[PDB]
C-alpha cells in the first residue's frame, strides 16, 4: 500500500 | 464541573492563511510577514510524486509560476527558496495581522491544535497528540496539506506542525516549520509503515487524577507499588516505562488532590490487571491518554489568553 | 482519513466578547453593533441570588454603574432595559468587528460549539450537543458566565446559546439570545434536577454510517427489521424511537454507502442486545449519539466557510 | 442540593 500525498487540484 | 477535549481559541492564526497554486497542484500556506511558508511538493505534478528529484523541478520554475491568493488579494511573489522539505516564497506586502510567534520542535507525548483548512480558508479546530511512534490521529481529507498545529502561550502562538502526508494504516505524517520530518518519512508515495504505538503513562495518570478532580473516585485502592514493579507490570501491557521525571512532574496535580503518584501507579496497575467491570471513568469505557498534566492544570484551573 | 469531533472555527465571535462588572459581580457580554447583550444576574449580589426580584434591583441601577471594558477600550453605557432573563446595555460606538448574524432556537439532539470565556477573554473551543432533557455536558468553572454557543453557515453566525447556571448533577443550563431559558428552570439558587435523560438514536445511526465510510464494518449483519419492531426493542434500553422522518434524513447517507436505513437499524440492534464483546468502534467502547447527519457529511465532505 | 450561579467575583 503506497501513501497518498494530500495535495489537492485547481 | 466537567472535563472536555478543548482547543486553543483560534482566529491569530486564521488570519494567515492563504492558498498557493502552481499549474493544477493546490494547497495551504502560512502568511507571516512578507514570507510564505509551504510544503515543497506543490511544484511536483501526479507523475513526480513517485520520485520527485526536487532540485531540477525547482530550477525550472520562476516567480511568476506561484499564485498567492489571501482570499481576493492577489500577492505578488518576489522570491523563492527551498529550506529542507518546505518552500519559503518571499512576497511584496507584510501581513498586517502578523502575531507573535515562535517555533517550536515538540517531544512525542505533547498535544496541540491543528486548524484544518481547504483551498485557504478554514474548516475545524480540533486538539491531537504525538503518538511515541511519531505520527498524529487527525481528520484529513485531500487539500488539507500545509494545515498546521498549534499551541499558544498568552500572546505568544507556537507553530509545531506542518501537515504533509497520509499513511497506509489511516495515520498521519508531517513536518516542524523548519521543514524536518517528524520520524523516519519522506514526502514520497512509496511504501511506508508507522511502527509500534506504546501508550503515554504518564498521560493516563494525568487523566485519573481529572477524575478523581472531578469526583470519580470508585478505582481508588487501598495498596501502594514500587516504580520497578509497576514498570514490570506496565511493561507487559505495552506501556511505556514511568520515569523519576514523569514522577515529578505529576507532583502539582498529587498536592492538589493528596493522593500520592505511588497510590495512583497502584491504581493504575489494578485497572490493567482487573479491567473497569463494565464501570466508566469520565464516561469513557478505554483509558485516556491525550492528556498531558498541563491540559488538565489548565482546564480545572481556567487559564485565558490575552 | 480519521474522524474527530470538530468545533467550529472561531475568530469572528471573539471579537465580541467583552467584560461587563457590576460592582464586585463580573461576568461576560457580547458586544454586537452598539448593544451588548449579558445575564441579569450581574445586577445581583450574593444575598440576592436566594431569591431576587429583578425588577426592583434593576429600578434602582443608573447606567454609571455598569463598567464595560473590551481589553482597554472602555464603553460608555447610554442606556439600559431587560428582555426576559437577558440585559441589553446600549453603548455609544458600534463594533467595528460586527460580523453577519442571526438569533436561532435550536432543537434537542442538535450540536454546536461553545467559546469558553473568563474575565472577557476566551480559554478554549469545544463542541456540544443539547440533551433530550435540555440540559448540556460542557466544562465550566465561576466566571465562564455569559459565555454563547453558536454554529457558522459560511458567513452567517448563528447564536443559539447563552450559558447561565451549573446544577448539583454536574450539567449546565442556559438561554437563548432573546432570554427565555431552555427546559423548566429559572435562575435562582434553588433544588433544581434535570429529568431521565434518553440516546438520540439518529445520532447513534449517524455515528455507524461514519463506522462504515472509515472501513469498520465488523458489526455488519444480513438481518433486517421493521420499525414497529425495532422500536420496540430500542424502548427497552432507553432510546428514543425512530420516526419516518429520521429514515428521511438518513437518507444521503445510505445512499452513499449503499447499506439501507433498516440494514443499520438491524445492526444496531444487534449491538443493543449482545454488546461489543470487547471490540471498538471508530476507537470508541461505547456508541456515540453527539454527531447529527450534517456534522458526519461536513467532516467526510469537507465544507469550508469564507 | 442547591444551584451554583457562575458569575465572577471581581
Amino acid at each position: 500500500a503506497t501513501v497518498r500525498l494530500q495535495a489537492g487540484n485547481a | 464541573s466537567g472535563f472536555r477535549k478543548m482547543a486553543f481559541p483560534s482566529g491569530k492564526v486564521e488570519g494567515c492563511m492563504v492558498q498557493v497554486t502552481c499549474g493544477t497542484t493546490t494547497l495551504n500556506g502560512l502568511w507571516l510577514d512578507d514570507v510564505v511558508y509551504c510544503p515543497r511538493h506543490v511544484i511536483c505534478t501526479s507523475e513526480d510524486m513517485l520520485n520527485p528529484n526536487y532540485e531540477d523541478l525547482l530550477i525550472r520554475k520562476s516567480n511568476h509560476n506561484f499564485l498567492v491568493q489571501a482570499g481576493n488579494v492577489q500577492l505578488r511573489v518576489i522570491g523563492h527558496s527551498m529550506q529542507n522539505c518546505v518552500l519559503k516564497l518571499k512576497v511584496d506586502t507584510a501581513n498586517p495581522k502578523t502575531p507573535k510567534y515562535k517555533f517550536v520542535r515538540i517531544q512525542p507525548g505533547q498535544t496541540f491544535s491543528v486548524l484544518a483548512c481547504y483551498n485557504g480558508s478554514p474548516s475545524g479546530v480540533y486538539q491531537c497528540a504525538m503518538r511515541p511512534n511519531f505520527t498524529i490521529k487527525g481528520s484529513f481529507l485531500n487539500g488539507s496539506a500545509g494545515s498546521v498545529g498549534f499551541n499558544i502561550d498568552y500572546d505568544c502562538v507556537s507553530f509545531c506542525y506542518m501537515h504533509h502526508m497520509e499513511l497506509p494504516t489511516g495515520v498521519h505524517a508531517g513536518t516542524d516549520l523548519e521543514g524536518n520530518f517528524y520520524g523516519p518519512f519522506v514526502d514520497r508515495q512509496t511504501a511506508q509503515a508507522a511502527g509500534t504505538d506504546t501508550t503515554i503513562t504518564v498521560n493516563v495518570l494525568a487523566w485519573l487524577y481529572a477524575a478523581v478532580i472531578n469526583g470519580d473516585r470508585w478505582f481508588l485502592n487501598r495498596f501502594t507499588t514500587t516504580l520497578n514493579d509497576f514498570n514490570l507490570v506496565a511493561m507487559k501491557y505495552n506501556y511505556e516505562p514511568l520515569t523519576q521525571d514523569h514522577v515529578d512532574i505529576l507532583g502539582p496535580l498529587s498536592a492538589q488532590t493528596g493522593i500520592a503518584v505511588l497510590d495512583m501507579c497502584a491504581s493504575l496497575k489494578e485497572l490493567l490487571q482487573n479491567g473497569m467491570n463494565g464501570r466508566t471513568i469520565l464516561g469513557s469505557a478505554l483509558l485516556e491518554d491525550e492528556f498531558t498534566p498541563f491540559d488538565v492544570v489548565r482546564q480545572c484551573s481556567g487559564v485565558t489568553f490575552q
